């Protein structure tokens, strides 16, 4: 199918948004339980 | 095939499944000539289904056969 | 350092009494209700 051609590409801001808080979350996420690895900061 | 008739595949394939499974078992596919209804079986679309199997069984020998290759090696040019 | 690892357990302790009294109950452990809200969940959507 097509979509709109969006010039301007808002979504863009999404997407960026979306990859930090994965990255987060993927770095908190070794931490759960009792067995979570330790990080240094 | 939603996709390619212009329909919404998201509402589409949803709008099929639901059809067939709360309703009733029946044959209703996606429109994508000019019908006034959804339901193939009263629209009379119908395709063999030895071909239909044959198609399935190609299409999993095809996904094993390239999942079962790991490596690959081409030689060089001269 | 015992009075330190007391009042930290006495702050977890009071924490789970907190959750308690805003809502009696406790619930399985280990991921258990995760595992059974997400197959009914996946069962139930089927009917959308």
């Amino acid at each position: 199918n097509a979509t709109f051609k969006n010039k301007e590409k808002p979504q863009e801001v999404r997407k960026a948004n979306i990859i930090a808080a994965r990255s987060v979350a993927d770095a908190i996420r070794t931490s759960l339980g009792p067995k979570g690895m330790d990080k240094m900061i | 095939l939603a996709e390619n008739s212009g329909l919404d595949p998201i509402g589409t394939l949803s709008t099929l499944k639901s059809k067939q499974l709360k309703e009733k078992i029946s044959n209703i596919g996606v429109d994508c000539l000019g019908y006034g209804s959804n339901d193939m079986k009263e629209l009379f679309v119908v395709d063999p289904f030895i071909g239909k199997k044959q198609q399935i069984l190609l299409a999993t020998q095809l996904c094993r056969m390239i999942l079962k290759i790991d490596n690959v090696i081409i030689s060089g040019k001269d | 350092m015992i009075i330190d690892e007391t009042e930290r357990s006495l702050h977890d302790a009071l924490c789970v009494i907190r959750c308690l009294v805003k809502e009696r109950g406790l619930i399985a452990g280990g991921g258990a209700p995760e595992i059974e809200i997400s197959r009914r969940l996946s069962k139930e959507a089927r009917s959308m």
